[PDB]
């Protein structure tokens, strides 16, 4: 026949190959598709959906609903942080199991901006101002409002609006970060502080809850599909 | 306004209900539930919750095939001195985990409770009665009743009722299925889950309770295959 | 930065192991043929990836990796084996013996694989009787009717995911020596369309449904004010 | 006289051995699977050729040459072996046993090689997270901060050269007889671009860095006024 | 909804087993060569499918799947066997010994198959002496004439379905050890045309004709007023 | 010769495949077809013929 | 299929060959290059750089 020469790689099975194969059921009359609502073309479309952050992963709160609630009170003003988060969306245990983190744990590289929304769930009679800050990596993690104020930040007036969004823009030395805990590709710090205190009148609850949601922005992307550590078989 | 029934909104997946009867498909009010401080959540199935609603239930049980979208209106009002938040989620194919070591052992009468629906639990309890098993759902709230984290339930069509902001939620659910039309008695196309995201609280009262009311209108209804009446077994 | 590798096509463009079918080549405690019901729910990784969505359409590529070994040392030698893999669609007669007439496969598709050859491979189109596959079905196959005794079908079980089985045997007549073989089945969806995203599985799978029994506390402990 | 064979492409257009991964096929002192971290610094020749430059971009071609042998004479015969080579990118779960679930490789690329077939071969593009690979990195992954106890990262170590690993096993169930296999990995850069030439290594390599310990007197003796 | 898979072409587009020819490789109780008369009536599935119709035209594709085994354990080893399959059209000399001159196959088509190779395959066109094949022939080859003693031909037997035979042997000289081989023949009609549909066979086949002996009560019991 | 690479599925026999093969009787002069009555193109044509239903499947 | 004949040299691995192979990471979004100073196209460009000669290779 035609002279041919078998190159190396012949007879191998690469599970990522893209080859044709014979059809085992020829002339099958396939059922046509219908217009079902909710079609998805890209997994990033799922990462762009806000999902609640299990922020309060304490011994008594983890694996309950209480792990989603962060408690504020009406005590006197202080510079102590309300919450502290590492910008490691796939390896920080508080972000790993959100929809964004679940998508990220199927990939090796990620890049793009993030969106953090905070929802205040107190009474309508409550007032207060909060400071939400992102510090890029390199320095010690901010432990007071004085240090946090030096980074990117927004001021949230709960009386004016019950939900506030801070976009963390993409700022990295590398073009992508790794989806594991790695010092060279560290992301930075997210912190929350009291700008003023929370004030309530009489006959009002003095403790209330906030909730956190995270999603990816439209510039987000991932690379190098890989197996996840969030599912195992015994 | 839909029919003789009258009265933000979220259109699930941005798709309004559409056709591929007319009087029967109108707003129906289910039984009110009581939101307490210790409430864990509530669930209903559609079209199961409307099976005893006027002419819509009659058309359900007189036809082999039926399809409909829905408009779900959750109503819950309180004072400016109340606090709390509800998440209202519309889940297509809302399968709930059972309560036994046997897989998929939940019986039909328990999977289709009707307009009363069911409630989420705070923890998982395994039914041990072997002579007389309960064969009921055991949906854990933080697992969203199906082995997934409730925090990610926000990927479903949803609304949030924050007591300081709004007192009502409106979800417009189109007919969602792998088929153009199905059996309404065999299959529930939609599930409604209401979870307290923030617990209810009222100043210096460990007694406050507030009602939640659901009003559901089927839309774009179609029925086919008229025969004698279906009478499902009850428990 | 494009999103080429996060498209639904790229997300599923991998051959995933779904079954290890074991057969023996021995004279008639042994199993001279094996029946495997076709499903992706025997394993977890592909199942979890698929259950990100409610509905799907796709063609399927099946690849078969065959390995074999002697059972005893210096017990003798064997000639190269041939394996038959017969697709038995629901309703077709099911083999009951290694040598029964059903293996004539006049109408069933069949695959003959020679040991040492590159893994076998076939493709099938979207074969669902509905307009899409259902990863979740919130209903019953039968509605129990008043008058019926104690329509008792299982919750979620429907014939919309019944695709038949694979019957696997060694075609060779049995050697004087015992041989054991394993056929690993690898699935790759192609031309994928998906609908209605769902939150991913968070606790260990328990059965073909959504039931859970163990490992219900997945998340670890992490201080609120600790980075 | 053209310079076609001294172009950077031609200089690197060779498959160079970078690893010998050893695995065993035995019943469970043996190693039923092996993990090799992907690097070119286990060998010297390709490393010295690459370190003529500071930065580089290229695609990589990997070729796998597999050899195997019995361990004991007349101990018995064996059927042809199949080998699995699974790429584990950084972060993916790492196999801990020969039979653990990770080998299902639903998302990890995997290669199944049949013994006696021509050496296996795959290609990958430029996969660096930076705009080029760094042969030399004059810095740290962590800067130690005042207040920290005795940010202690190694000098020159950075995740910009972390590419995952290869997990290698024999897919066949274990023979009655012990078999040993070696997989030799050969790298060939393709479509090469390089920047910032450096003087070549003059003394024996010592570790993944530029440290030197021995053989510091390379040059011989030669009289000044002797041709 | 089209009828693409119910066309006559698609209905018969499958390789169906029609024969298992057994041969031995042994020193001259054994059978060093086998003769199989070519027919589809040794099996049932393809025969029943074909007998839906009275007449047919088609080309035929023959595929040969060869398996072999040792007869005794640790009796020794053998070199790879070669098999000869010679088509003997009606009238050609028929082999009487393993080594007789007829195997020179100067004019007979012949096929040499090496063990371990993919199944052998040939195609033939429509070779009927009539304008179509006859699945049923309601007549005799001879009409008995007055004056003749007690033209006694069998009912339905005619040379319009005489297509010769296949002679199968092992070409290798006989090993010190005994080897047994089976060649499975798979038929696939192609470019099929059919005429005069008939009701399908309802009771077990008995011989090459339409005779029936057993299993004459196929249908089960079912109440008239029971769904 | 031409560089080639054997993909998986090489050397398999799929009974539903559609491949060419060498002709074992080259230059055969095939008998032409005649116009026989009752040709069938689709098995559904047989399913569209009325046949009697064995309705009374009692013991006797 | 297509009649083919395997020429000598089939199944060999020549480390200097130039053949295509399947991609193990399809659809990877490659980082674009930047304009780094000091690019080299030919090793002779390095040989054209003056370097100091160790002329006095005595024992001491
Ligand atoms: C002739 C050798 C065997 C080749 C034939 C293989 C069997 C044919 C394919 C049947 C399986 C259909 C594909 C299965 C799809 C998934 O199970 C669905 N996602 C279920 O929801
Ligand atoms: C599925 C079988 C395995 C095939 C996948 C092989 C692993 C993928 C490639 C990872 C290695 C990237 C190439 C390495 C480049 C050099 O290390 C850089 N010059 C380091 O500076
Ligand atoms: C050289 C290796 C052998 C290849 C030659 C194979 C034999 C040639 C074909 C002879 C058989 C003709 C096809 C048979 C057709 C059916 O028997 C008819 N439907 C009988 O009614």
């Amino acid at each position: 026949g035609l002279p041919v020469l078998n190159t190396p790689g012949s007879n191998q099975y690469l599970t990522a190959d893209n080859y044709q194969s014979p059809c085992a059921i020829p002339e099958f009359d396939v059922t046509p598709p219908i217009d079902i609502p909710g079609e998805v073309r890209n997994m990033m479309e799922l990462a762009e959906i806000d999902t609640m952050i299990p922020l309060n992963l304490t011994n008594q709160r983890k694996n309950t609903m209480d792990m989603y609630r962060v408690e504020l009170n009406d005590a006197a003003h202080s510079d102590t942080p309300i919450l502290c988060l590492s910008l490691s969306p796939a390896s920080d245990p508080r972000l790993a199991h959100t929809m964004l983190g679940e998508i990220l744990n199927y990939y090796t590289h990620w890049a793009g901006s993030l969106k953090f929304t905070f929802l205040f769930c107190g009474s309508m009679m409550a007032t207060g101002k909060l400071l939400v800050s992102y510090a890029p990596p390199g320095a010690e993690a901010p432990k007071s409002r004085k240090e946090a104020m030096l980074g990117t930040h927004v001021i949230w007036d709960i009386g004016l609006q019950s939900s506030c969004t801070m976009v963390v823009p993409w700022i990295s030395n590398t073009t992508y970060r790794l989806t594991i805990n790695d010092s060279f590709t560290e992301g930075g710090y997210i912190s929350m502080f009291y700008q003023t205190r929370v004030v309530v009148p009489l006959s009002t609850p003095r403790k209330m809850d906030i909730l956190g949601f995270v999603s990816a922005c439209n510039d987000f992307s991932v690379r190098l599909l890989r197996d996840t550590t969030h599912i195992s078989q015994e | 306004t839909l029919g003789n029934s009258t009265i933000n909104s979220v259109v699930a997946y941005g798709r309004w209900p559409e056709y591929i009867a007319v009087a029967a498909c109108r707003f129906y009010t289910l039984d009110t539930v009581t939101w307490r401080k210790e409430s864990r959540g509530w669930w209903w199935k559609l079209p199961d919750a409307l099976k005893d609603m006027g002419l819509f239930g009659q058309n359900m049980f007189y036809h082999y095939l039926g399809r409909a979208g829905y408009t779900v209106h959750v109503q819950c009002n309180a004072s400016k001195f109340h606090q709390g938040a509800l998440g209202v989620f519309a889940v297509p194919e809302m399968c709930l985990a059972g309560d036994s070591t046997t897989h998929m052992f939940t019986k039909y009468e328990n999977a289709n409770p009707g307009e009363k629906g069911g409630e989420f639990k705070g923890s998982f309890t395994l039914d041990t009665n072997a002579t007389n098993p309960a064969r009921n759902f055991c949906p854990v709230d933080y697992l969203f009743g199906s082995g997934v984290l409730a925090g990610n339930a926000f990927v479903y069509p949803h609304q949030i009722i924050n007591l300081r902001t709004n007192n009502c939620a409106t979800l417009v659910l189109p007919y969602v299925n792998s088929l153009s039309i199905d059996s309404m008695t065999k299959h529930n196309n939609w599930g409604i889950a209401i979870l307290p995201l923030a617990p209810l609280d009222f100043a210096t009262e460990s007694s406050t309770e507030i009602p939640i009311t659901l009003t559901i209108a089927p839309m774009c209804c179609e029925f086919n295959g008229l025969r004698n009446i279906t009478v499902p077994r009850t428990q | 930065r494009t999103r080429s590798e996060s498209t639904v096509e790229s997300f599923f463009a991998r051959g995933a192991c779904v079954a290890i079918i074991e057969v023996d080549n021995d004279a008639p405690a042994s199993k001279l043929f094996s029946i495997w019901k076709i499903t992706y729910k025997d394993t977890v990784q592909l199942r979890r990836k698929l259950e990100f969505f409610t509905y799907s359409r796709f063609d399927m590529e099946l690849t078969f990796v065959v390995t074999s070994n002697y059972t005893d040392a210096n017990n003798g030698h064997a000639l190269n084996q041939v394996y038959q893999i017969m697709y038995i669609p629901p309703g077709a007669p099911i083999p009951g013996k290694w040598n029964d007439y059903t293996w004539q496969t006049s109408s069933n598709p069949s695959l003959f694989y020679t040991y040492g050859a590159p893994p076998a491979r076939i493709s099938v189109p979207y074969v669902g009787i509905a307009n899409a596959y259902s990863h979740f079905y919130d209903g019953f196959a039968k509605v129990p009717l008043a008058g019926q005794a104690s329509g008792d079908s299982l919750y979620g079980a429907a014939s919309l995911n019944d695709f038949g089985s694979l019957a696997v045997r060694v075609v060779n007549d049995h050697n004087p020596t015992k041989l054991t073989s394993k056929i690993r089945v690898y699935m790759k969806p192609k031309h994928v369309r998906v609908w209605c995203p769902r939150p991913p599985r968070a606790v260990p799978y328990y059965g073909p449904g959504v039931d859970y029994k163990d490992g219900l506390a997945p998340l670890p402990e992490k201080g609120l004010t600790t980075y």
